[PDB]
DNA sequence: AAAAAAAAAAAAAAAA
RNA sequence: UUUUUUUUUUUUUUUUUU
């Protein structure tokens, strides 16, 4: 089953949010998969995400900033994300979060 | 105005599960759909008819430019179309002395020559098959010019070199590959001309088969035809539905027996359980007395509708679904009774008559330009003109010379969906393997099925012939 | 089975080159992509490259939807008479006689004189006729015969339209006759070629109908045929004859064959149509049509302009 | 069995004791040939069809059918086939060989 | 009446090579006896089977 | 003994 | 007959008429 909420960012600059929100949203119990907290070392990061957003990625969290608009990692990450919105049929399945005024 | 729609243009399968309208562009890429492994060749013929067919293959073995590669793509060697090897080291080569072939052919009689020549080269060939370990897939028989002028029919021998059977047709090479039935040897034929060219020379100075802009195309058509005759699929059609046989049927005359008897043939096309298309001819041949009938009688027709139907059951299991029977001349109902009471229930056969001799030409307004092929004026719900041969942009001119013949069809007999055979008869116009060429003037069908027929008419002792192509074309 | 939904995140965000039902129009936008990008490549043989290359694009030609109108050989019958007379000449037409001769076309049919005009005209050649009945006449309405609305036991539908065109046929004959044009005939058909000097320099309106190709006058031929099955029309077939001294027509079969072989070698649709159509409008009586002489009164109008046939596909050179 | 021991003998061989006899070195590289498992002419036989001939009382006709049964298939793929044979592997069964002998 | 004599003989008139294998002679591995040894056994003699 | 509308078979030359 | 195509010689039948 699909339990698991991935927070797509920026993890040079936005990692401060990033693991607050997430350390947040673990404190009401929801499962959060992010690059800085849940990533494992010595694996095929770009292939664990894959897995974890095709596979176990209920829903997908997108912290819009500056830097999070350009960055290839985070426009891969979104196009993905984009792709499992189409696949479960799901019109929410992408929330973005605007963090930058 | 009226209103003419084409049809979608018949797209052929190649290897890897590839897709390529154009035969010759498929193979040149490609390749073909099975794997032939070598080709043992064996050429029966005189020492100098020898040393022109080890150079031509040679030539044949590497690219070879066409004048016009547009027009024509030039053909970039067996090896690499056909992915197999057919080299000159190998050939079991067998003597045909100049002295035999000048006995033989001064003669005053055209038949007694013409047998005596066939006679001299298939005992030789099954001598050959019979007594020698070698194995030929097949064989490549060199045949001089002089003969071509000398051993048909209606062919007068000058009075001035007449030094010195009548069962049989004058003609050579229907004999010859009449009387190899029996013995399943696969040959075919070459003209020292139709070999390399450039040696024989008219009088102007320019040789009279001139090939050298075209040679191209020689080396495509040779080609294939020996892919053919060694036991490869060249390419397949994928637009065939299942359930579905067509057969063909061309009415020649016999002149052996009194009467013409008007000996008659037929070519079977289908799907078979898998994918693969099987084309075999279906030779039982039905005599049809009377000079002029070209209608078979009852008993004959189903006959021939019964091993038709039993080829499909002994190789798929169940009945044909909707057969649809092709033929140049149109069907009376007595034939067409004969057929039913055959035809099972669930089966639903269909009659389709086409014809060359209508008079119909497209002409286009304005340029030195004819009408495409694939366009078809439907005139009812039973009769519609196809032109088969025309213009295609992918050869960039016409397959024909003249303003192009569409074909007649019409449904003489069933009911049948007349879209549904004009998107087969052009179909029926590409799996052409005796030539490489875009496609026939008429379907394949009514082809293959008009050689058979024209070879099957030479030899008197035929007995339960061979329904594969590979001794016929 | 690959679809683009499960592609890796390093490709999905790159954009594909598919090559999924087709092998070769991938590797088009492959090459297309490297001219694109000017990807470096080493010319070399620079021949069977470049031969490659164009074969790929095969695909330079393909099927373009555009109308194309077509003309064909088929002259459309504008008018047809009112009645279908059978007259009971009987013992007024000698048995032993001809019906070709007759002014008018007229095919006997077991006691019935078969034709489209009216009884009377045909006193100059039976003088016998001129006694007749006119209420013997078994007219029938030819439109219902187009149709095939009429069939009894004196005429059958296909013997009553096999009778149209056979009737027509020799109209046609004797209207190209009237023409006055010298004739080659065929082993079954027959062919109708103009005279040297008969047009003004043997040129109607732009287009030359008789040349000189060596010592061989080669004269541009019609036939005329009626058939109607789909509609009613006359099928016309350029022929090609020739003659040693502009007149006198060459009776070698193979001379003649290999002559129009000679010609039709370089002789395109433009070289056909234009001159079939040419010598259609020299047949034509007014500016649309013509007829054709089969009785006093009654006349059959053909259309002089071949009978237009339209296309969704074109192509260009 | 026929495919499975084509590819036993495409890859090299060893007998028990190779001075007695030698090892196999591979079909392709002792004869320079290919001879692959792929594109193998076939044509199949019932069981029922090896059956219905076998159960008979005399050897000889028996024998006659068994013989015709192949026959018969083997020229009909000769004449009536796209597919080009060099060689015809005939494979039979033992019960065959135990009840089709004198 | 053996099958080989009668078999290659009325193929004579098409010339077509042929030959006849047994199931046995083939991987005999499944053609076992009541003791469980196979009764052509060849696992030393293999190589000579495809020589 | 014709008619027209349909048939095949062979011969000759030039291209593909 | 490496092919293909367009022709011209012939020739023949069927349905009907006297």
């Amino acid at each position: 089953m699909r339990n698991k909420i991935f927070i797509s960012h920026a993890t040079p600059d936005d990692n401060d949010f990033t693991r607050w929100l997430a350390l947040k949203l673990i404190g009401l119990g929801y499962e959060v998969w992010c690059d800085i907290l849940f990533l494992d070392k010595g694996v095929d990061f770009w292939s664990n995400i894959e897995k974890v957003i095709r596979e176990d990625t209920c829903k997908f969290l997108l912290v819009s900033s500056s830097y999070s608009n350009q960055r290839e990692g985070v426009l891969k990450e979104l196009a993905v994300a984009a792709k499992v919105k189409k696949q479960l049929k799901d019109d929410k399945f992408i929330i973005p979060l605007a963090i930058d005024e | 105005m009226k209103e003419l729609i084409y049809i979608e243009e018949p797209k052929i399968l190649f290897a890897h599960g590839q897709k390529c309208t154009d035969a010759r562009d498929g193979l040149a890429l490609f390749g073909p759909l099975n794997n032939l492994y070598g080709i043992k060749s064996g050429v029966i013929g005189t020492k100098q008819g020898l040393k022109i067919f080890r150079d031509y293959l040679d030539h044949i073995q590497k690219p070879i430019y066409n004048s016009n590669s547009i027009t024509r793509p030039m053909f970039p060697g067996f090896e690499a179309v056909f992915d197999c090897k057919w080299e000159s080291t190998g050939i079991t080569f067998k003597e045909v002395t100049n002295e035999d072939i000048g006995k033989f052919l001064y003669n005053s009689s055209t038949h007694k020559r013409t047998y005596d020549l066939v006679s001299l080269f298939i005992d030789k060939i099954i001598s050959a098959n019979k007594n020698e370990d070698e194995n030929v897939d097949v064989w490549f028989v060199i045949v001089p010019d002089e003969i071509y002028k000398y051993c048909r029919p209606n062919s007068v021998l000058p009075k001035e070199m007449v030094q010195t059977t009548y069962n049989y047709d004058a003609q050579f090479h229907d004999q010859f590959k009449a009387r190899l039935l029996k013995h399943t040897i696969p040959t075919q034929i070459f003209r020292e001309s139709t070999l390399a060219w450039r040696d024989f020379k008219n009088a102007f100075g320019l040789p009279i088969r001139d090939f050298s802009k075209i040679e191209g195309h020689l080396a495509w058509t040779i080609s294939t035809a020996a892919f053919y005759k060694a036991g490869g699929k060249p390419w397949k059609l994928s637009d065939v539905r299942n359930g579905v046989c067509y057969l063909g049927l061309v009415y020649k005359k016999v002149e052996k027996s009194k009467n013409p008897r008007n000996a008659c043939c037929a070519a079977q096309m289908f799907l078979d359980n898998g994918d693969g298309t099987v084309f075999k001819g279906e030779v039982g041949p039905w005599y049809n007395p009377k000079n002029g009938q070209y209608h078979l009688e009852p008993k004959e027709a189903k006959a021939l509708l019964s091993q038709s139907l039993q080829s499909y059951k002994e190789q798929i299991g169940e009945y044909p679904k909707e057969v649809f029977i092709h033929a140049k001349t149109r069907f009376n109902h007595q034939e067409w009774d004969a057929f039913l009471e055959v035809t099972p229930k669930e089966t639903n056969l269909v009659g389709v008559t086409i014809s060359k001799t209508k008079p119909l030409k497209l002409y286009k307004t304005e340029g030195d330009y004819t009408i495409l092929r694939g366009n078809a004026y439907v005139v009812n719900e039973r009769s519609a003109f196809l032109w088969t041969v025309g213009y295609v942009p992918k050869i960039q001119t016409a397959l024909s010379m003249e303003v192009p013949n569409p074909l007649f069809i019409e449904i003489n007999k069933g009911e049948a969906d007349i879209k549904q055979v004009l998107k087969d008869i052009l179909s029926l116009t590409k799996l052409n393997y005796n030539a490489c060429i875009f496609a026939d003037g008429e379907p394949v069908t009514l082809r293959f099925a008009d050689k058979i027929g024209e070879i099957l008419t030479a030899s008197t002792d035929i007995k339960t012939p061979p329904l594969a192509f590979k001794y016929y074309i | 089975q690959l679809s683009y939904d499960d592609i890796n995140i390093d490709i999905v965000r790159l954009n594909a080159i598919d090559f999924k039902m087709s092998w070769a129009r991938g590797l088009k936008d492959i090459l297309e992509a490297f001219e694109k990008q000017k990807v470096p490549k080493e010319v070399a043989d620079a021949s069977k490259s470049n031969l490659l290359y164009q074969q790929i694009f095969l695909h330079d030609k393909s099927v373009i939807e555009k109308e194309e109108i077509y003309d064909s050989n088929w002259l459309s019958i504008l008018s047809f008479p009112e009645e279908l007379r059978f007259h009971e000449y009987n013992w007024m037409l000698p048995k032993r006689f001809d019906v070709r001769e007759l002014t008018f076309p007229a095919v006997r049919y077991k006691n019935y004189l078969c034709t489209f005009a009216w009884a009377y005209d045909f006193t100059y050649h039976l003088p016998k006729t001129e006694t007749y009945h006119k209420s013997k006449t078994i007219r029938i309405p030819t439109e219902e015969i187009l149709s095939g609305s009429y069939d009894s036991n004196f005429i059958r539908n296909a013997e009553c339209k096999r009778l149209i065109v056979q009737l027509l046929n020799k109209a046609f004959e004797l209207r190209m006759k009237d023409k006055e044009v010298q004739e080659y005939e065929m082993s079954n058909k027959t062919a109708y070629w103009l005279e040297k000097g008969k047009l003004e320099k043997d040129k109607f309106e732009k287009t030359m109908l008789v040349g000189k190709q060596k010592d061989k006058n080669w004269h541009f031929a019609i036939s005329g045929a009626s058939k109607l099955y789909p509609f009613p029309v006359l099928m016309i077939s350029s022929h090609i004859f020739f003659t040693a001294d502009g007149k006198k027509l060459i009776d070698s079969s193979s001379v003649q064959h290999s002559s129009r072989r000679r010609q039709g070698k370089n002789w395109w649709n433009n070289t056909w149509r234009t001159k079939l159509l040419a010598f259609i409008k020299y047949l034509s009586d007014d500016d649309t049509s013509f007829y054709l002489e089969m009785g006093s009164e009654e006349k059959v109008f053909v259309s002089n302009e071949p009978v237009k046939f339209k296309g969704n596909v074109s192509y260009n050179i």
